[PDB]
């Protein structure tokens, strides 16, 4: 029973301890629904944390660290019970144990604690976890241990309020440089996900990622054989291209766009959608970035998905089209018109997502304002496909911005 | 408003876990 285990664990004799703590560990590691609450409510936690101090019995340290790892794998309440027992400084001690299993288990437990949230992340950081954690990365490290290390690194990079300290990012990025040249799939996936959490942290974090030189190593993973690596890399570079034009251009300079035909035609709708999201952040850029998308032969594929993709992909393709009109030249917009953008663009005017309707109206407005002489041609194209009637109907839409813009488009371009 | 957009809900949902138990 738990009473028995607690009584045996609190002895001053390390053999009785070891016996009881192994029993608790077994309770916590034998299935996927462990009795965490019952072991917390038994009072065992400060006992396990004390066991962590016993450098004379490494087996005891290991069993207690495993038990605490699994307790800290549960909810925030359970992780926090572990944190409030003072486990963190002792786990950081055990990062220097001569015993490999104790060391790895300590890394694991700290992973769960850091994962609970940004203030736990920053407490563990402030006590100096990063330098000893990165000191494990070596040619000789066992691969399972290295995978746990890079998972912990994912957790050090994630959470955003606040994002990790600048100094920590500076310390982690060289480790990510090393690890992104790895061939193990889980290491790559976790490395790229850590980078993607960093590039979502702010434009200054993006700049740090860029300044590390790692982007040219990240872009070619969009064609990795493993779809998990592909999608992680798409997230990482996509977050970069949410930044400034210069930051986006760093990515474009690596020939990113050549990897997208295979993503726009991927069987998985979610990958089509994510790829179009990326490209819509490209076409929101300057004239040269719009031209890069054109030159890469991606516009017909975008328009095809605007017409025949799942609705999620279609929404993203609408953004791609409309964003192109922010800074795109008259000739670039004309190329869109030649590629038959108008009918599938207009088909979206009737959906219940008011955001998409606004996006498409904004795009049609910019297109008409841009096509000085051709505005009559384009207007007739809009009329042909039924778009004009849909604008007329949107004059009755609930949303002021939408029906305002519909009135204005009709008055400015369909009232001659 | 037109322009760049952050990663959208429903994207990249196969993320690494924040926590793992060690099961035998």
């Amino acid at each position: 029973s738990l009473e028995a285990i607690v009584q045996n664990a609190s002895s001053d004799n390390q053999g009785i301890q070891l016996s009881a703590v192994q029993a608790a560990r077994k309770l916590l590691s034998s299935d996927r629904n462990p009795p965490i609450d019952d072991l917390i409510k038994s009072g065992i936690l400060p006992i396990l944390v004390h066991c962590l101090e016993r450098d004379d019995n490494p087996s005891l340290q290991f069993e207690a660290a495993w038990a605490l790892t699994n307790i800290a794998s549960g909810t925030s309440e359970q992780t926090q019970a572990v944190v409030q027992s003072n486990a963190v400084p002792l786990f950081l001690r055990l990062l220097h144990s001569p015993h490999q299993n104790v060391c790895e288990q300590a890394v694991w437990a700290l992973g769960n604690i850091i994962g609970d949230g940004p203030q736990c992340r920053d407490y563990v950081i402030s006590l100096g976890v990063v330098k000893p954690l990165l000191s494990f990365i070596s040619p000789s490290i066992p691969i399972t241990f290295l995978r746990n290390v890079t998972w912990v690194m994912v957790n050090l990079c994630r959470h955003k309020d606040p994002p990790p300290p600048m100094e920590t990012i500076q310390e982690i990025l060289p480790a990510l440089c090393v690890l992104i040249h790895h061939t193990d799939v889980n290491i790559l996936v976790d490395t790229v996900w850590a980078l993607s959490y960093l590039t979502d942290a702010g434009n200054e974090q993006i700049q740090m990622v860029i300044d590390s030189g790692i982007v040219p190593h990240l872009v070619p993973l969009l064609s990795h054989q493993e779809v998990k690596v592909q999608t992680a890399a798409l997230r990482a570079v996509g977050n970069i291209v949410t930044g400034t034009d210069e930051q986006t251009q760093v990515v474009l300079n690596c020939d990113a766009l050549s990897h997208f035909p295979a993503l726009l035609t991927h069987p998985k709708e979610k990958i089509n959608k994510e790829a179009v999201w990326f490209l819509s952040n490209i076409t929101a850029g300057n004239q040269q970035q719009v031209q890069a998308v054109i030159d890469a032969n991606l516009v017909p594929m975008i328009i095809h998905l605007l017409d025949k993709g799942d609705f999620g992909t279609q929404k993203e393709a609408a953004w791609a089209i409309s964003n192109l009109t922010i800074s795109g030249r008259k000739d670039q917009v004309a190329y869109l018109i030649q590629q038959n953008v108008i009918p599938p663009f207009c088909n979206l005017l009737t959906v219940k997502d008011a955001q998409v309707v606004q996006v498409v109206l904004d795009g049609l407005s910019n297109i008409l304002k841009m096509a000085e002489d051709e505005a009559e041609t384009i207007g007739n194209l809009i009329e042909e496909c039924g778009g004009l009637e849909k604008i007329e109907q949107l004059q009755n839409h609930e949303n002021e911005d939408i029906y305002k813009l519909a009135y204005e488009i009709i008055d400015q371009f369909f009232s001659s | 408003c037109l322009g760049r957009r952050v990663v959208q809900p429903g994207m990249f949902e196969d993320h690494p876990p924040t926590k793992k138990a060690r099961v035998s």
